[PDB]
């Protein structure tokens, strides 16, 4: 009864701002978006999945929900006064007994402020009663009595799908900035228990219905869901984005297009990829946001770089190594050794060793291929090495035992086009050469239009930015 | 931020890195035992 | 592959094959944008009586893919069902850009005297007439005379 | 009124675009201008410049 006081002070803190101040941003606002309570409302919910959300046990049960969900009324100028219903009920916490009034009677509180009076016209006070309750209840799926409710309150938020499409406005920039949050938590949800299968065609006419009229954050963060909706399950749709290729938003939030990027990346590394996938991976891996949240770059991490493995031109990657994900990169360490290694019985012992931490990532494209990146980091090693060597050297130096599966090596590597290496042929024995004075001055002069192009069009988005 | 699926998660240490880069080179005689094999 | 199944050339597979497309068209968008070729086939087949509902599926994946002159085109081809639904976001978005070439056509051809004109294309002119009644039913002549605005 | 406020919406933005624009051929006027300051700026003098002393 002392720290529940905390949940009531930052509960009026987020619906003052939220309901009285983002209404008053909704009624004459939003020029671009003048809604800055509603990134104030989604800093909130970063707040309240930093800390508890409000009531989850806190020392009693089931307090703010059937509280403060009552009397809005938006009227005449004493609705301060029904804010001071809303601090002056305060005194049932600390002095009077706590009763139990939230995930079984939500089902008329989140009627009350639609049946008290006819409150105000925006939805996005209506979003805010569908979520400011019921996403306090949605982080604890422990799938007995409360996972089923939040079932039910995300039929209240498809209702409120059924209120975004039909609400008389561009309040999107507030429903959409809430619902990129709470469909994310729909799908959670969702596929805590099963394949989600008509949410599927939900999210089909939920990217439809945001395609111009209100095309803001709407149409990525959708595609993000519907992204990882084909990744999570068998992969048929990618011709999808392979045909229908409509990814460029303003890409608002900075972390969403950094994330998709990275999502589209691992895409592109299952299609079949190496130069694209690696340089958005690449450009995802230096698009990391911060690190301000504890370790979750890291098994991401480990997923994002299987391609630079694949690439077989990596080193010991330690230096993102999070000392907690030490013990389960206890496969991906040697297997990154086994890169550096040229050992076949090495190469199988790893798999052999970690074939279920293999399967944690669930990737056989690494394998089918990894034997392939070995030969090749020996070709592109001796290669690199030495002008004219013979197929036998670096052959019998590799285990290939005869001439003209080497043969076959250095055809296809020419055919994969790594160096000129030719053959001397009468029975082989490898004639070549490397490649210094390839060329030098009017082939950088040739990049450096794309270099100070490139640096023109950021002075241009500086300008525009300098608009701002 | 990591708002995504993940939340499911020097005295050698810097000469680390090449020590792995050393783990596959003659680790630390038969260098100084070549010059008595000719 | 949904369209690989019409090796039989009359129209009684190109609609088994709508029988598939207006049953998982939306999980199917992935398909249909390289079938644009055979959708071309079956518009430009006068033997395909069924040629308005090739144009139907045909402004519905453009609608898909982003092609809105073209979906003005086969929402042309589309018919006389093609006006009269109420749907709230297919038909009114395609009729919204269809009578917005019906101004914007009545503004060149208002810039052009006598004559030498585009001449109607005979699936216009449905909801000209048909909301029109609306609007004028409605008791509410606004509309009547924006039109009368929008055409000059 | 969809024919009619609607409609007047555009019956000054306009006069709007084009003082937009022509604030920039006036930039570059006033750009001009400062040159020409610029140049009368240190153009007469520093030739026969007398000594005297801060004070």
């Amino acid at each position: 009864p002392p720290p529940p006081p905390a949940p009531q002070d930052v509960e009026m803190k987020e619906e003052a701002a939220t309901g009285g101040g983002s209404t008053g941003e909704a009624d004459g606002k939003t020029a671009a978006a003048a809604a800055e309570h509603s990134q104030r409302e989604l800093d909130t919910v970063t707040l309240e999945d930093i800390k508890e959300h409000v009531k989850q046990l806190e020392k009693a049960v089931s307090g703010k929900e059937p509280r403060f969900v009552l009397r809005a009324l938006r009227m005449l100028p004493s609705t301060s006064r029904r804010l001071n219903h809303y601090v002056l009920y305060k005194a049932v916490q600390g002095f009077f007994t706590s009763n139990n009034a939230t995930r079984d009677f939500l089902l008329p509180f989140l009627e009350e402020p639609m049946d008290t009076e006819a409150d105000l016209q925006f939805r996005p006070r209506t979003g805010k009663a569908a979520s400011t309750p019921l996403l306090p209840e949605v982080e604890a799926y422990l799938q007995l009595l409360v996972v089923i409710f939040m079932m039910n309150s995300k039929r209240y938020k498809e209702a409120q799908k059924i209120s975004d499409d039909l609400m008389q406005t561009q309040n999107r920039r507030a429903l959409d900035l809430v619902a990129a949050k709470c469909y994310y938590y729909h799908a959670r949800v969702y596929e805590f228990l099963d394949k989600l299968d008509v949410v599927r065609s939900f999210l089909h006419a939920r990217l439809r219905t945001a395609t111009l009229r209100h095309d803001a954050d709407g149409q990525a963060t959708l595609l993000n869901l519907l992204l990882r909706n084909y990744l999570h399950y068998s992969l048929y749709d990618q011709a999808e984005k392979l045909v229908s290729k409509s990814v460029f938003p303003e890409q608002a939030n900075n972390n969403e297009w950094a994330r998709y990027l990275y999502y589209t990346g691992r895409i592109k590394a299952i299609q079949l990829e190496y130069s694209e996938a690696r340089r958005t991976m690449t450009n995802a891996l230096r698009k990391a946001p911060q690190h301000t949240a504890v370790g979750f770059k890291q098994t991401v991490h480990k997923l994002l770089i299987v391609v630079e493995l694949l690439l077989g031109e990596i080193p010991d990657r330690l230096q993102f190594r999070q000392p907690s994900l030490k013990r389960s990169l206890m496969p991906y360490f040697l297997l990154t050794q086994a890169v550096r290694t040229g050992n076949l019985a090495k190469f199988n012992q790893v798999l052999d060793q970690f074939g279920e931490k293999f399967q944690a990532d669930g990737t056989y494209t690494l394998i089918i291929r990894l034997r392939h990146n070995v030969i090749k980091t020996g070709v592109r090693m001796i290669s690199l090495s030495y002008s004219r060597i013979s197929l036998a050297d670096i052959a019998q130096k590799l285990q290939l035992d005869s001439p003209e599966d080497a043969e076959f090596i250095v055809a296809k590597a020419i055919r994969d086009g790594v160096i000129e290496a030719s053959i001397n042929h009468e029975k082989g024995y490898v004639q070549s050469k490397e490649m210094i004075d390839i060329y030098s001055t009017r082939e950088p002069q040739l990049a450096f239009h794309q270099r100070i192009s490139f640096c023109l069009d950021i002075h241009n988005m500086s300008v525009k930015a300098m608009r701002f | 931020m990591s708002e995504k699926k993940q939340p499911v998660d020097e005295d050698n240490w810097d000469d680390d890195n090449v020590e792995d880069d050393f783990s596959n080179q003659l680790r630390a005689e038969k260098h100084g035992y070549k010059m008595e094999t000719s | 592959g949904i369209i690989s199944l019409l090796d039989e050339d009359e129209p009684q597979l190109k609609e088994f094959a709508l029988h598939k497309l207006n049953a998982v068209v939306n999980d199917f968008w992935a398909e249909i944008s390289e079938s644009v070729d055979k959708i071309e086939v079956l518009y430009e087949d006068e033997g395909f009586r069924s040629r308005q509902f090739a144009a139907l599926v045909a402004s519905k994946v453009f609608y898909h893919l982003g092609a809105f002159e073209e979906s003005l085109n086969y929402a042309l081809g589309a018919g006389d069902l093609f006006n009269v639904n109420d749907n709230s976001e297919y038909v009114e978005t395609i009729i919204a850009k269809c009578i917005d070439h019906y101004t914007k056509q009545c503004v060149e051809n208002a810039d052009l005297p006598e004559g030498e004109k585009k001449p109607i294309d005979q699936r216009l002119e449905g909801i000209v007439n048909k909301m029109f009644q609306r609007c004028l039913d409605d008791h509410k002549y606004k509309q009547a005379i924006g039109i009368a605005l929008e055409t000059r | 009124d969809l024919y009619s406020r609607y409609k007047k919406l555009q019956q000054e933005l306009e006069f709007l675009e084009v003082q937009e624009e022509y604030i920039k051929d006036e930039q570059k006027n006033l750009k001009k201008e400062f040159l020409h300051a610029q140049e009368e700026v240190k153009r007469i003098q520093s030739i026969p410049l007398v000594i005297g002393q801060f004070l």
